């Protein structure tokens, strides 16, 4: 099945809704989880593994360091695997 | 609906095209070859009387176009 | 009489798509039905000889 | 060729020489791949880029042949021997089959009354 | 026809009593296909053989008969060898299919009675062992590539080999 | 050995031609010889084995 | 940087704990008990403690190291489909359908003319500006981004265009 | 993740399923054998077979 | 017949008009090639002689059929290159493989030794002038002074071997004459007699020593590819094996013992080689030498049986080597490099050129009976009543024939070609057209290899 611009973006708020850690009133999808998110070194990289399970496993180590906001992440992930027409 | 993956196709497509349409040409004397064994006759086995050992032929077998061709 | 006849007939039945493989017909979108309608004959006329190898 | 441990991530160090060797690498890295980027984006060129890696590659085997193996010593004696040698071996192998098949022909028979192919 | 040996005749009759249910099904089959698609197929055979009409006999069989020995006149000449050594070459593609027409009534034998095998036959076992035996001493074999001119070295080394062990025995 | 029985198994094969699965008479007469050929293989074996003994002892 | 190598570790570590357990929850308990491993040594900074237990790290993990891992569906090497329902076609091939054929679908043709003329007008502003980058070499690591916003496009143009679809 | 049965699915499978479970009817009652092997040891040959299965 | 009307192809070409040339020179030797299976195919129990010793009558002989096949072929693939320089470039270049043809045919139809070796020979002067001119790479001169230097060092033995036969034993002439031939006593003489009548068709018929002959010129291109079948005419134009063994030295065998041997290993280590090589062309050039070697395997055995898979070979090798030469010009072309690593890309980029690629790729392995299965399988089994050890070496030389092929399928098989943009058209008519008529004549022989294989069938 074909996965749409508004569809990817709504996969993807309802996965870190679930993170229990994380607060879902603080953050939304635009807030960065570097900075204004409470994230660790170490929660950064387990965030990104749930992510990669529920959507199209696919993830590069190298390009883990340059996603860090979920905005960000939504729109790597739906480049990748050749989202929205 | 998609633009889907492109080949040449017009090249490939039109290169067995011209290749049966020379196949076909020659092909009819191939059905007239068919009908040569069904009208003329094919081959009859039989002791041959002191006369002549080769006439048109020297040994004709099986069809009829061994002899067309043993002629000339 | 028909045991040697019926044989072949298996064998010819699976080279028919091979003879329709070079142009022959059009057939767009029904190639692969046709090679299910082929095989699908081909399993009765297969059947028949092996009853009459039982007997 | 493996060791007793598989080299993947083993052995390695941070220091400020290694700090540096990165450096020099990806010099190069990027000065090879620059020139190739000017090269690919252009409607203009249509044609296969030639590269003088893959080039010298080839002319590695196809030539570079009696410029080398002026120094022979030894090294190239001992290829020899399992150069011209294996024919050497084999020489010994197929003269005793054809003592042990001649005689079974004039005294004792061994072929086969149903052979009479070749 | 003539030349094949094949067994005398078949039996093959069925007597059908055990289990009435549908008769026979191979029966029932045999039947249906012999009116369908079998004498459909015997009356175009009967109609372009009846077209036929007007036929042609002619030579067939080419006669060539002797054209003196081969192993009678030698000393190498050319208008006498020629001639001889051709009536050499035509006997050996005959006896190629000779052992061709011995192999099939071997073949024969195993298609007919399967079972059986080696308990039976015995007179085509013993036609194939006689014919190629020979075959082997007299034609090629061992003789190399084919040439009439070596072959009577082929058969004087059998003589040679016979007569030392006459004169022994 | 089974031949005296085995005539008749191959008869109701080819009475039947088909529903050639049911059949038990005949494939009962099958089931009967082996059962006494291997039993005499058995018994051979055995007395084989009982004269070897006897044999040890003198 | 010992930063990075951390995070490369942590990743492997995780994906490489599926191999062995077969159900959810035991792979969500065991999560919790490497968490716990990493922590202890996550608070202390050391140049030469902490290159240490990096290199430790390494053993342990390679005694369980071949369980024959789950390497994904659509993933770079491993198992099961890393090219395959992924051949297509390249770009470079779309020029080469002759007439005739090419007439066939013309809003796929109109489209490709206007975006290949917008392409080729831009080329030569992008080489200029590719060059107008410091570095006095060639290039260092990574391609540089554009400035200028008006004319638009960063340099490379057919990089993110013209890519493989399912 | 989307999973649901095709019409191609069930006239394919079910066609299978006869075949699986009805072959050991057809094909050994059919083709004439020889040489009977099974008589001796009730439970070192014959029921081993099947405890090797269970256990 | 034959000679004469192939004669006439000369003013030809150079009388037409300049738009033309290429439409008359492939026309005209199209309706000379129907000819050749018109009217040679007619023979007896023993093949009986044409006319008087000018041109003879073929025996064991089909692969003048081949030469007529090619006698076009050779026109198509070279219609690419040549076109861009001058009238009187592509006059003279069209009527040296016509003088080729002459040569070829005046080779296998004439039943001689004497006149046969001044056309062996005379089929090189020709081939020289082919080579070293038109080379797309450099080191024409290593290749061009290797052509001569390698076939006339083992070929102008012939002069003192032919001619010292006639001196004492009649005449050598018609071969049909020949039955005053007497077997040889083993003498140390008539050792470096043997040696020089063999030596000549060791070098043309490769084996492991002296083999480098023909791998230097298949790599350094004559022109395109098309000029590169005609080496591969050379490698069968060296038949008089089958001849001089046949009839001049019967009885020898126990020196034909060690170049057996030499044979033998010149199928491993050939086949090690081709595997780690480069060069697209070098694949085929290397694949060539154990073809070739098989059929010189089978010569030196003198078994009735195995003359039947040899002179199979002869015309299976032809067809399907010089296909594969067609497939590697179909790629030089377009991408102008040599190299198997950079051209990679089979139907994503050349749709239906890729099924040729198979079925040329296809017939160096054992195929259902075409032709090079049936040439292949008598050799086997003519060599097992020779030895029973060799297919313990012939069964692994079967295993390296797959890695011939498929080695060459898998780097084209790849959806790649990144640095690479040209070859828009994939076959532009004329381009598979030419790899039609390769394989198609192999598929009419399946029906029909009473006519490829015979000598004496």
């Amino acid at each position: 099945p074909p996965l749409t611009l508004e569809g990817i973006k709504d996969r993807v708020l309802y996965v870190l809704k679930l993170y229990d850690k994380i607060d879902p009133e603080k953050l939304s999808v635009n807030s960065h989880f570097m900075k204004d998110l409470g994230l660790d070194s170490l929660d950064q990289v387990e965030i990104i593994m749930a992510m990669e399970d529920e959507f199209g496993f696919e993830i590069p180590d190298i390009d883990a360091e340059k996603l860090m906001c979920p905005q960000e992440i939504v729109d790597y992930i739906a480049d990748k695997k050749d989202v929205y027409e | 609906r998609l633009f889907i993956i492109k080949p040449s196709g017009f090249y490939d497509k039109r290169f067995l095209k011209l290749l049966r349409f020379y196949i076909l040409l020659t092909g009819i004397p191939v059905a007239i070859g068919i009908t040569l064994i069904n009208v003329x006759x094919x081959x009859x086995x039989x002791x041959x009387x002191x006369x002549x050992x080769x006439x048109x032929x020297x040994x004709x077998x099986x069809x009829x176009x061994x002899x067309x061709x043993x002629x000339x | 009489n028909m045991f040697s006849s019926l044989s072949l007939v298996t064998l010819l039945l699976l080279t028919m798509p091979i003879m329709m493989m070079s142009f022959n017909t059009y057939k767009p979108s029904n190639y692969p039905l046709y090679v299910k309608t082929a095989i699908s004959y081909a399993f009765i006329t297969s059947m028949i000889p092996t009853m009459m190898f039982i007997h | 060729x493996x060791x007793x441990x598989x080299x993947x991530x083993x052995x390695x160090x941070x220091x400020x020489x290694x700090x540096x060797x990165q450096a020099e690498r990806l010099a190069i890295r990027s000065r090879l791949k620059r020139e190739y980027q000017l090269q690919y984006y252009d409607p203009s060129r249509r044609g296969v880029i030639e590269d003088p890696a893959l080039v010298r590659w080839t002319y590695a085997r196809s030539a570079n042949i009696y410029p080398n193996f002026r120094p022979n010593t030894k090294t190239s004696l001992l290829g020899a021997l399992f150069g011209i040698g294996p024919l050497v071996f084999w020489y010994y192998v197929f003269k005793t089959d054809r003592d042990r098949k001649e005689k079974l022909i004039q005294e004792g028979k061994l072929d086969r009354t149903f052979n009479i192919s070749y | 026809x003539x030349x094949x040996x094949x067994x005398x005749x078949x039996x093959x009759x069925x007597x059908x009593x055990x289990x009435x249910x549908x008769x026979x099904x191979x029966x029932x089959x045999x039947x249906x296909x012999x009116x369908x698609x079998x004498x459909x197929x015997x009356x175009x055979x009967x109609x372009x053989x009846x077209x036929x009409x007007x036929x042609x006999x002619x030579x067939x069989x080419x006669x060539x008969x002797x054209x003196x020995x081969x192993x009678x006149c030698q000393e190498k000449d050319v208008l006498c060898m020629f001639e001889a050594e051709m009536q050499w070459r035509r006997d050996y593609k005959v006896d190629q299919e000779i052992v061709n027409i011995i192999q099939e009534r071997l073949k024969a034998c195993q298609q007919r009675e399967g079972e059986s095998h080696r308990q039976n036959c015995a007179k085509e076992l013993e036609q194939f062992t006689q014919v190629v035996k020979a075959y082997q001493d007299r034609y090629x074999x061992x003789x190399x590539x084919x040439x009439x001119x070596x072959x009577x070295x082929x058969x004087x080394x059998x003589x040679x080999x016979x007569x030392x062990x006459x004169x022994x025995x | 050995y089974c031949a005296h029985y085995l005539i008749r198994f191959l008869k109701c094969k080819r009475d039947s031609f088909p529903n050639f699965l049911a059949c038990k008479h005949e494939r009962h007469d099958w089931d009967y010889c082996e059962h006494l050929d291997y039993v005499k293989r058995m018994k051979e074996f055995e007395r084989e084995r009982r004269l070897l003994q006897r044999k040890k002892r003198r | 940087t010992h930063q990075q190598k951390v995070l490369r570790l942590y990743k492997r570590a995780l994906r490489h704990l599926e191999s062995w357990c077969i159900h959810r929850d035991k792979y969500r308990y065991f999560a919790c008990l490497l968490r716990a491993r990493f922590d202890e040594h996550k608070n202390e900074k050391d140049m030469v403690k902490a290159t240490q237990l990096l290199r430790e790290a390494e053993e342990e993990f390679w005694h369980g190291q071949h369980p024959q891992p789950y390497i994904f569906p659509e993933s770079p090497g491993g198992t099961s489909y890393e090219r395959y329902e992924c051949y297509k076609v390249p770009e470079w091939c779309l020029d080469d359908w002759h007439p005739s054929e090419k007439a066939m679908y013309p809003d796929y043709f109109a489209k490709r003319e206007q975006w290949k003329k917008l392409r080729r007008e831009s080329w030569e502003r992008e080489v200029x500006x590719x060059x107008x980058x410091x570095x006095x070499x060639x290039x260092x690591x990574x391609x540089x981004x554009x400035x200028x916003x008006x004319x638009x496009x960063x340099x490379x143009x057919x990089x993110x265009x013209x890519x493989x679809x399912x | 993740n989307i999973n649901e049965n095709n019409p191609l699915l069930i006239n394919s499978i079910k066609r299978l399923l006869i075949g699986s479970l009805f072959a050991g009817y057809i094909i050994s009652n059919n083709i004439p054998p020889t040489t009977i092997p099974q008589m001796t040891m009730p439970y070192y040959l014959k029921t081993t077979a099947l405890i090797v299965t269970i256990l | 017949k034959y000679i004469i009307p192939t004669i006439m192809l000369m003013p030809l070409t150079w009388l037409s008009k300049n738009n033309m040339i290429w439409v008359n020179s492939t026309a005209h030797s199209l309706l000379i090639s129907f000819t050749s299976l018109l009217l040679m195919n007619q023979f007896g129990d023993n093949s009986l002689n044409f006319s008087l010793l000018f041109f003879s009558d073929s025996l064991s002989t089909p692969l003048l059929i081949l030469t007529m096949w090619l006698l076009p072929l050779m026109l198509m693939a070279s219609q690419h290159h040549l076109s861009k320089e001058n009238l009187t470039r592509k006059k003279l270049f069209i009527t040296m493989l016509i003088s080729l043809q002459l040569f070829l045919i005046m080779t296998f139809t004439a039943m001689e030794l004497i006149l046969f070796y001044i056309l062996f020979e005379a089929t090189l002067v020709p081939t020289l002038i082919i080579i070293t001119r038109w080379g797309n790479q450099t080191e024409r001169l290593n290749a061009g002074l290797y052509f001569l230097f390698y076939t006339l060092a083992g070929s102008l033995p012939l002069l003192v071997a032919l001619i010292y036969i006639q001196n004492t034993v009649g005449s050598l002439n018609f071969l049909m004459l020949q039955y005053w031939v007497q077997p040889v006593h083993n003498s140390w003489s008539n050792v470096f007699m043997w040696l020089a009548c063999m030596m000549a068709f060791m070098v043309k018929m490769p084996l492991y020593g002296l083999h480098l002959w023909l791998p230097k010129a298949h790599v350094e291109a004559p022109i395109a590819g098309s000029m590169v079948l005609a080496a591969v005419l050379l490698k069968l134009g060296g038949y008089g094996m089958l001849r001089i063994t046949l009839i001049l030295n019967p009885m020898t065998d126990f020196m034909a013992y060690p170049f057996i041997m030499l044979s033998l290993w010149g199928m491993i280590m050939t086949s090690s080689i081709c595997l780690r090589q480069t060069d697209l062309k070098s694949l085929i050039a290397y694949s060539s030498v154990s073809h070739m070697a098989l059929v010189i395997v089978a010569i030196l055995i003198q078994t009735p049986w195995s003359y039947m898979g040899a002179t199979a070979l002869m015309i299976a090798h032809g067809l399907t080597s010089s296909m594969l030469f067609c497939l590697a010009n179909s790629n030089y072309e377009r991408i102008h490099s040599r190299t198997m690593i950079l051209a990679r890309g089979l139907q994503t980029l050349l749709p239906l050129m890729a099924t040729w690629w198979l079925l040329a790729s296809l017939t160096n392995l054992a195929l259902p009976p075409t032709i090079n299965l049936i040439g292949e399988l008598f050799v086997v089994m003519s060599t097992f009543s020779w030895s029973n050890i060799t297919i313990i070496l012939m069964g692994v030389n079967m295993v390296i024939t797959a890695l011939y092929s498929l080695y060459m399928l898998i780097m084209t098989q790849r959806g790649k070609y990144t640095y690479h943009i040209n070859n828009i058209s994939p076959s532009f008519t004329r381009e598979n057209a030419l790899m039609s008529l390769h394989i198609l004549p192999l598929l009419l022989l399946t029906l029909n290899p009473k006519i490829i294989l015979g000598p004496l069938y």
